[PDB]
């Protein structure tokens, strides 16, 4: 695909259990898998009901 | 480039003889009348190319009782009427018979409000001419036509370039444009017959091209070249984060336009509007003015003629002189009429004595015109406002003076505090016994381009000089507000106080005095005279050469005070072994 | 209407949770109140549920995704009120799979007319056709704004001849609409056809049906009643020609975009406008049921949406240190006690949360998403006297308390009441004694749609646990407990505290009461018994003397060298203990009236 | 404008010893010389006035006295409490005039410094800079010599250093100088020392650390 | 006693202003001379100004003349010094005082007095860089940790230690400036060395002008 793991020090990005990977994009972009409960862009909050 | 207007209607001018000079200082190199325009009772060969600028006008245009054959308004593209004439007349044209036989109106094509009047003016030949219908705004109007054809005149037909034989005069140039019944479609304006010639909705007198920035005038508001509809705030509101803004392309709404600030004499307000009145629960507050809103209740705010209780109130009497006491501000006009120092059968109302005026005595600021045109005999000057720095002229007189003096028998003015007369003209005339007119520095007074004195009739300066009456010999420039030295605007010596002097008494006298930017201040009580030498440095007892009794250092002291201190040998007040 | 997202490119769960939960927000949205985020969704996914947005507040963000087509046919405007990278209003990347078996093929945006804020990027989508096709500068409002169109397709067919060579797609039902490249010089904007006389108004957003400000589609700015407007009825009218301001009997207040007749309870009219918190150099003022903004206080701002700080945090905490009033929202989340090590943030130490216990008014929201493991409640706002609720988190809840596994009670005890918003309680596995409070007298208006406070501790077992308040609370709960914690005493209260009973007939300390609090008598006040020991708190309030009676007031003792209005005083006490002045001629005191009587 | 001479700029006497400090008057000023005393980190306050007379509230361990334009302060028993600066002032013209001010030591014997050296942080060293400190501790006088020679290369024109204030009860100063190196500076040497002599000190003590070793 | 608090201190720049004041309790300030004194750093004290409201004169030094207006509002009771073109010559602490009495006129009346820094230099918080204890801090029984605050501005910087918590033991040392324009500070704790890795010992760093707050674990 388009995504590959995050770097040791870039997975401290995700937080909560997220799970850290990066697009393969100058710039870099970080995204969060979060757990079903937890959205944000870094999982940081709760999901509501 | 911005001017006012005047309110005379069909009044008669005060001086006849100024009257022409008057209207030559209002409007001359004005393109913009923040009033009306108002033309009447002008003698022949009257200078009126000073006319010649003027674009527009907020309020209405009279033109009335003239001789004169032409009125050179050829710019003047709209009558926008805010103030109609009579039974709302935007033009009125009266009884100008000498008299009037050309419009030349070349430039208007538009009138926004009210109707058109013409009457008896019987040399006039275009008045049945012009298609008024074209001329008024597309908008709902009453667009009253009154026109009087008993022209008693054999006048040529429009020029063979007029196609439909409309013309404002006997000449080419004076044939008339249409700008709205020759539009395609539904366009209020337009160059030409094309949805092409089609003007941008928010232009006014017509255009020179399809966008704003291409109008001849704006219908609404002229931002910077730019016709809008409305002034950009200087304060916005984000609609997303609920929170207000400061708008750094906000601009305060003057008259018709932008500004960057107020202009002179005008209030500005967080609402974005420049004002001649602070509206209610507010204050008048410096910086430069600025109407700020009251967050506690305001203060005494006293009022002159034409505001609150006093508006339709003539001139002040005994009935209201009470009214002014312990004011320092007043907040409208003054006015001085004979039926204030005379008695009035009908009301009862007793006569302004003297002592009564003196309420006046603190009196520092008139926020409106000054009128004086009765004073008691027993005073030979108007000193009972000698204390007056400032007149606004906010509130003008006839819409044009802020100070007038007529018939009075005042031998000087005596306005020595008379420093600033924000706007208006000033009228002096038929004080055949006043004297010192031209001994004040009026051009020190006047802050505005359009501002002049007007005068005549007063005491000719031959008989001021023959009989050896001038300013004070110490006063500078010859500038004064009347004979004595206390009244005289500048010292060339030392100012004293309130009087001319050729010295301080520094070396020498009982009551010894220091200088102060030239001005004469006390010694200090304690402080010992010098006899050929300086007395003093200062007012406070620590400046002085030798105490007049000892010392209580660092100070004079006449007794020590009672740590209880005594005169010890040393000539100074030491602490007291007795407690 | 809804609520729109904030998660960038980031995704919660596998494709059928992220799919899931973009249908539940959209599933019925005409108006999305945020950004649009369509990111990581598979092709098996039923997206025509977007089908009825109208409007996107935000930015529109779609990403790594394999579908299609996008199916948006009745968006219109875009306001890019936020902007992603801060440079485009509209975003489509990486719509494919590396292995090309899916991919987005068309936007079919086919009513989209106007972008009032921020560009168009286009980019890397191998089989995205007609994105050439479309005159972008027709819909971008911002002459300014970066337009970004490249590698989009490679073997993608032309427009329908119809299209005349601009569309969104293949059929002629693609067609593109031009509003403004079409329009007639004199127009400067949008317009319904090519006449002069067939501009859309200066105040419309997008296209319209006709020239009146009522015939727009949306507002730039606000709406009055149906019409679009510059701004709401102004308080003053300005005349061009006297240069005076007369009162408008007309009036509304700019809220929202919309004009109101009257501000909300809860929020600070600044001179025209309903606002979350005055500008820099203005402070709050009560006046006559309003709050209004005048020409300051300690700027204590809060967390959230309008803040650079997410979380209270260990590097943010101490910016409440003296705080009595929240200008924003407090949201606790679990990074912002864990630490954030992304920004090298520290822990933050439980007991400096005990810097709010100063704070009496938030004037946002309050989110509490978890809680140091040691406390059982939030005491530590027990000096909350109200919640504002000007701004709501996901624009709805004002009070939000969620999965903290140690707290049994709510604490607030000074709360009395929550101005807007709704309430969400749950998965607080501990929490007891929420379940007997009225919330119906804590938050202001109908309640019954408001309150959400399921799944937490049931009912059942906290009673019968015997969890549950002091009985001498009145019908309304309790925020814990204790009588101290109770909402409405059924007797009296002291010190805030719910008691049986006022010491008025006896008790050493003795009391009386006002407004069913019990307060103490004055010092010198004799004691009664059977009856009221006084009436207050004052020296003439009691029922009788306990010493010394001077005039109307009850004294220790007859004063010596007081200082009055008419110099130093002394009296002297009689047999019935009343004082009286002494001689004139007397030096420190007296024993009479009567000069040789004098000390 | 009076001018006040003020001597001595400084003195040091024992606890419990007399201390007197006196200023000069360019004029006959009378009694009107006031006597300030500022401590460290305070505003001066007043002593005495009118020459001679103690202020309510003073200490009465001061008085003065004049004799012509001589101005005495005089402490019959010094304290550790009286190290301040002294001011004599004139309040007979204006404006009031200072003079350069006294200071008074606490006279104790002399005794060498603690000596000890401490390494850069890391996370300085992470920033591109750094800086090590020698410190000598509780001392007397306040006097003393401090060389870095770092890998035995003497360090000049990149150190600065302050001294603390006389210790309450021990009448002792500290003095800590700090070497200044760029990452750079720092890597390029290894042994790290700090050479330090003393008046009361019987044998210089050197102080070292090697890098990577803290 | 009475209560005499300066303010309106802080960071200014060359040819700018800034205007002190100085709150009174305890006392009408409208019938006593009200002093201001400044102190420039290393230097001893130079009398500025006078005010004598129940009369309205004043006095200046000739430091001042032309650039210094002195004033009080005996409503506020609060005196008032409106410095005009500044330089940089003329950072000092700026102390209030006031005669009081009437025929007693020294400086009995004192305030706390506040800096004020005339400096083209803009602000800047303080970088702090904690100090490890270790075998070579060792003297005896006891061992030095500390931390060193570099590159701050303007001075003073405010440092303690565990939030006040540690006062004994701990030595502080007056400010330096720095060739960078900027100033550098010192502070050091000494403790036995058995207390290494058990007892907390957090240098805490205030430095108000910046609104920065630096807390430094000192650790080996
Ligand atoms: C909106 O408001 C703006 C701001 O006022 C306004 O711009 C102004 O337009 C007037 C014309 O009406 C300009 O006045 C001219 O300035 C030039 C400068 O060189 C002069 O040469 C012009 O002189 C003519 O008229 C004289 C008559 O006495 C002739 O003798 C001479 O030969 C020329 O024919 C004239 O003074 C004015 O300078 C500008 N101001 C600015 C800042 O540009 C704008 O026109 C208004 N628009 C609308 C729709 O109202
Ligand atoms: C301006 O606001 C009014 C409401 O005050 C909008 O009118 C409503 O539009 C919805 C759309 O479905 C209808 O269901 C309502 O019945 C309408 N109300 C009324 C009174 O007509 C109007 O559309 C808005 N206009 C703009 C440009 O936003
Ligand atoms: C919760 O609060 C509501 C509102 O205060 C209570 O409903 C009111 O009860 C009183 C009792 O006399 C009635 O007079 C009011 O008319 C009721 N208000 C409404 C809107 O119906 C309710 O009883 C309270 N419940 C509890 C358990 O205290
Ligand atoms: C003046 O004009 C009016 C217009 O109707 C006309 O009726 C009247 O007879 C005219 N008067 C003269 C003297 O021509
Ligand atoms: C008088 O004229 C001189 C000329 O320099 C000026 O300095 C002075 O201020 C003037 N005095 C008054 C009262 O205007
Ligand atoms: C203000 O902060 C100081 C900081 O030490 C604190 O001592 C004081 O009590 C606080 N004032 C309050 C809470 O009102
Ligand atoms: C709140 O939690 C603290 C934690 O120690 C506890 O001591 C206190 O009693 C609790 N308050 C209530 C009402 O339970
Ligand atoms: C706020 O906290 C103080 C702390 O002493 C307390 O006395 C006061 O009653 C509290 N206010 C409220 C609303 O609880």
């Amino acid at each position: 695909s388009h995504l590959v793991k995050c770097a040791e020090k870039e997975k401290t990005f995700c937080v909560n259990g997220g799970e850290c990977f990066m697009v393969k994009s100058n710039p870099s972009r970080y995204l969060c898998k979060c757990p079903n409960e937890f959205t944000g862009d870094r999982c940081q909050n709760y999901v509501m009901a | 480039q911005v001017c006012t207007g005047t309110d005379m209607k069909l009044r008669l001018p005060a001086s006849p003889e100024t009257h022409l000079d008057m209207l030559r200082h209002l409007y001359q190199g004005c393109q913009v009348v923040q009033g009306n325009l108002e033309l009447t009772y002008l003698p022949t060969n009257a200078s009126l190319s000073f006319l010649q600028d003027i674009q527009e006008v907020q309020g209405y245009v009279l033109i009335a009782h003239n001789q004169v054959r032409q009125v050179p308004l050829q710019r003047l593209r709209i009558v926008r009427g805010t103030q109609l004439f009579e039974d709302n007349y935007a033009l009125a044209v009266l009884d100008n018979g000498g008299g009037l036989r050309e419009l030349q109106l070349r430039s208007l094509t538009e009138i926004l409000k009210g109707g058109v009047l013409i009457q008896r003016n019987p040399q006039l030949c275009y008045q049945d001419t012009i298609l008024w219908k074209d001329i008024f705004h597309k908008n709902n109007q009453l667009a009253l036509t009154l026109i009087d054809t008993n022209r008693s005149r054999a006048c040529h037909p429009c020029s063979p370039m007029c196609k439909g034989s409309r013309c404002w005069g006997e000449s080419s140039e004076d044939c008339q444009s249409l700008t709205r019944t020759v539009c395609a479609g539904g366009c209020a304006r337009c160059k030409g017959p094309l949805p092409t010639d089609c003007c941008h909705e928010q232009c006014a007198a017509g255009c020179t091209g399809p966008k704003h920035s291409d109008c001849l005038a704006c219908l609404h508001f002229n931002h910077s070249g730019i016709c809008e509809l409305h002034c950009p705030a200087l304060v916005t509101y984000n609609t997303d984060t609920f929170e207000s803004m400061p708008n750094p392309e906000g601009r305060y709404t003057f008259g018709a336009s932008c500004v960057t600030a107020c202009p002179y004499n005008y209030l500005s307000t967080d609402v974005g509007f420049c004002t001649l009145v602070c509206p209610l629960h507010n204050q008048e507050v410096t910086a430069t003015q600025r109407c700020e809103k009251c967050s506690k209740p305001c203060a005494r705010v006293c009022y002159g003629l034409g505001m609150e209780h006093l508006r339709e109130v003539r001139a002040v009497t005994s009935a209201n002189i009470q009214e002014f006491a312990g004011c320092k501000k007043i907040f409208g006009s003054l006015a001085f009429l004979p039926e204030s120092f005379d008695g009035d059968p009908a009301s009862n109302t007793a006569p302004l004595q003297p002592e009564q005026l003196q309420v006046f005595e603190t009196l520092e600021e008139i926020t409106g015109y000054l009128y004086i045109s009765a004073w008691p005999d027993s005073l030979p000057d108007l000193s009972v406002f000698q204390n007056l720095q400032v007149i606004r002229g906010r509130i003008l007189h006839n819409g044009a003076y802020s100070l007038t003096l007529q018939g009075l028998g005042i031998s000087w003015l005596g306005l020595r505090s008379l420093r600033e007369l924000g706007s208006g003209l000033a009228l002096i005339h038929h004080n055949t016994h006043l004297c010192f007119v031209h001994t004040v520095p009026w051009d020190q007074l006047f802050r505005n381009p359009h501002q002049a004195l007007l005068h005549t009739a007063n005491r000719p300066e031959d008989e001021c000089v023959g009989e050896g009456l001038a300013c004070h010999q110490l006063c500078a420039r010859g500038h004064c507000w009347g004979p004595g030295p206390t009244q005289c605007v500048n010292c060339s010596q030392f100012l004293r106080g309130q009087e001319c002097v050729e010295e301080c008494r520094v070396l020498q006298g009982l009551p010894r005095e220091y200088v102060n930017a030239r001005h004469c201040l006390p010694c200090h009580p304690e402080c010992q005279p010098q006899n050929g030498s300086v007395t003093c440095f200062g007012p406070e007892a620590d400046q002085c050469v030798a105490c007049a009794h000892y010392k209580d250092p660092p100070f004079c002291v006449a007794r020590c005070p009672s740590i209880w201190k005594f005169p010890d040998e040393e000539g100074a007040c030491q602490p007291c072994p007795i407690n | 209407v809804c609520p729109g997202t904030l998660n960038g490119l980031s995704v919660t769960g596998d494709a059928e949770n992220q799919y899931q939960t973009l249908y539940k927000l959209y599933e019925r949205c005409e108006v999305v109140m945020g950004n649009l985020e369509i990111v990581l969704t598979g092709h098996n996914a039923d997206l025509s549920f977007l089908q009825w947005i109208r409007e996107v507040t935000g930015y529109v963000l779609v990403a790594m995704n394999e579908f299609s087509t996008l199916p948006l046919p009745n968006l219109r405007v875009v306001r890019g009120t936020q902007v992603y990278d801060g440079k485009f209003a509209i975003f489509v990347m990486l719509n494919y799979n590396t292995n090309s078996s899916h991919a987005l093929r068309q936007l079919r945006l086919t009513q989209l007319t106007e972008i009032l804020s921020g560009g168009v990027y286009i980019e890397k989508n191998d089989k995205l056709c007609h994105m050439d096709t479309i005159d972008w500068r027709d819909i971008v409002r911002d002459r300014d704004a970066e337009i970004v169109v490249k590698d989009n397709g490679r073997s993608c067919p032309p427009c329908h001849e119809v299209c005349k060579g601009r569309c969104w797609g293949p059929g002629s039902e693609d067609c593109q609409t031009l509003t403004k490249t079409i329009c007639a010089p004199q127009c400067n904007g949008h317009c319904f056809g090519p006449n002069p006389n067939q501009c859309c108004h200066d105040e419309c957003a997008g296209g319209c049906s006709g020239p009146q400000d009522t015939d727009c589609f949306a507002c730039r700015h606000f709406n009055d009643s149906g019409a679009c407007v510059p701004r709401c009825p102004q308080p003053l009218v300005y005349n061009k020609l006297t240069f005076q301001l007369e009162p408008n009997p007309h009036t509304k207040y700019q809220y929202g975009g919309v004009c109101v007749a009257s501000c909300p309870h809860n929020f600070v009219v600044d001179q025209t406008s309903c606002v979350r918190a005055c500008p820099p150099d203005k402070m709050e003022v009560d006046k006559n049921g309003l709050k209004m903004c005048e020409p300051c206080p300690k700027a204590c701002e809060g967390t959230g949406s309008g803040s650079r700080f997410q979380t209270v945090d260990s590097s943010n905490i101490d910016g409440f240190v003296n705080c009595t009033k929240i200008l924003g929202n407090l949201d606790f989340l679990i990074t912002g006690l864990n630490g954030d090590p992304w920004h090298k943030i520290p822990a933050l130490d439980p007991e400096k949360l005990n810097v709010f216990r100063t704070v009496r008014e938030i004037t946002g929201y309050l989110n509490i998403q978890s809680w140091p493991p040691h406390m059982h409640n939030f005491s530590v706002f027990s000096n909350l006297t109200t919640i504002g609720g000007r701004s709501l988190y996901n624009r709805g809840f004002s009070l939000l308390i969620m999965k903290n596994l140690n707290v049994t009670s709510l604490g607030f005890r000074s709360l009395k009441e929550i101005s807007a918003g709704r309430i969400y309680i749950s998965a607080n596995r501990q929490l007891c004694y929420h379940h007997s409070l009225n919330w119906t007298k804590v938050l202001r208006g109908p309640t019954e749609e408001r309150l959400d406070i399921k799944h937490n501790r049931p009912r059942r077992d906290c009673v019968a646990e015997g969890k549950v308040c002091d009985p001498l609370c009145s019908s309304g709960g309790c925020w814990g407990p204790g009588p101290g914690q109770c909402l409405s005493c059924r007797n009296y209260s002291r010190g805030g505290v719910c008691v049986t009973h006022c010491n008025f007939l006896n008790g050493e300390p003795r009391e009386f009461a006002h407004e069913a609090e019990c307060f103490s008598c004055h010092p010198e006040c004799q004691p009664m018994e059977g009856t009221a020991t006084c009436n207050g708190s004052g020296s003439d309030t009691c029922a009788q003397c306990a010493h010394f009676r001077d005039g109307p007031h009850c004294v220790s003792s007859c004063p010596h060298g007081v200082l009055g209005a008419k110099g130093p005083i002394y009296k002297y006490p009689d047999v019935q203990n009343e004082c009286r002045p002494c001689h004139e001629n007397c030096t420190q005191g007296c024993k009479g009236p009567e000069l040789q009587d004098c000390l | 404008d009076i001018q006040m001479t003020q001597s001595p700029s400084s003195l040091s006497a024992s606890v419990g010893d007399r201390v007197t400090i006196t200023c000069r008057a360019s004029q006959d000023v009378n009694t009107a010389v006031a006597w300030y005393q500022q401590k460290p980190g305070k505003a001066p306050k007043l002593l005495i006035y009118s020459a001679s007379f103690l202020y309510s509230g003073v200490p009465s361990r001061f008085s003065g006295s004049r004799s012509g334009t001589d101005f005495t302060l005089t402490i019959s028993s010094l304290q550790p409490e009286d190290f301040a600066t002294y001011y004599c002032q004139q309040h007979y013209t204006t404006p009031p005039t200072f003079g350069q001010g006294t200071k008074v030591e606490i006279k104790r014997t002399v005794a060498a410094p603690s000596v000890f050296i401490f390494p850069p942080s890391d996370e300085q060293l992470k920033s591109g800079t750094a800086s090590v400190v020698c410190l000598l501790n509780n001392f007397y006088p306040r006097e003393a010599k401090v060389q870095w020679k770092v890998d035995n290369a003497l360090q000049s024109g990149n150190s600065q250093e302050s001294v603390t204030e006389q210790d309450s009860k021990d009448s002792t100063y500290s003095l800590s100088s700090t070497l200044t190196l760029s990452k750079a500076d720092y890597e390029k040497h290894k042994v790290y020392a700090c050479e330090v002599t003393h008046q009361g000190l019987s044998s210089p003590v050197t102080k070292s650390f090697n890098r990577g070793e803290c | 006693e009475v209560q005499l608090v300066e303010s309106g201190g802080g960071l200014v720049q060359p040819g700018g202003s800034l205007r002190l004041s100085c709150a009174a309790s305890g006392f009408n300030i409208k019938d006593t001379y009200i002093h201001w004194v400044r102190q420039a750093p290393g230097k001893g004290l130079e009398w500025v100004a006078r005010i004598y409201p129940t009369n309205g004169y004043t006095r200046y030094a000739d430091s001042v003349k032309g650039r210094f207006t002195i004033s009080a509002d005996t409503s506020k009771n609060t005196a008032y010094l409106q410095m005009n073109s500044l330089r940089a010559e003329d950072t000092a602490v700026y102390y209030c005082s006031r005669w009081g009495g009437d025929g007693f006129y020294a400086m009995d009346y004192w305030g706390q007095g506040t800096l004020v820094t005339v400096s083209s230099a803009s602000t800047k918080g303080p970088s702090v860089f904690p100090l490890a204890p270790s075998s070579k801090s060792t003297s005896g029984g006891t061992a030095a940790l500390g931390c060193l605050v570099k590159d701050y501005f303007p001075e003073p910087v405010t440092v303690s230690w565990n939030s006040g918590a540690l006062t004994s033991g701990v030595h502080t040392f007056p400010a330096v400036l720095q060739s960078s324009g900027l100033y550098s500070l010192s502070s050091v704790v000494t403790v036995p060395s058995s207390s290494l890795g058990t007892q907390t010992y957090i240098c805490n760093v205030n430095h108000k002008p910046s609104n920065t707050k630096v807390d430094k674990k000192v650790e080996p």
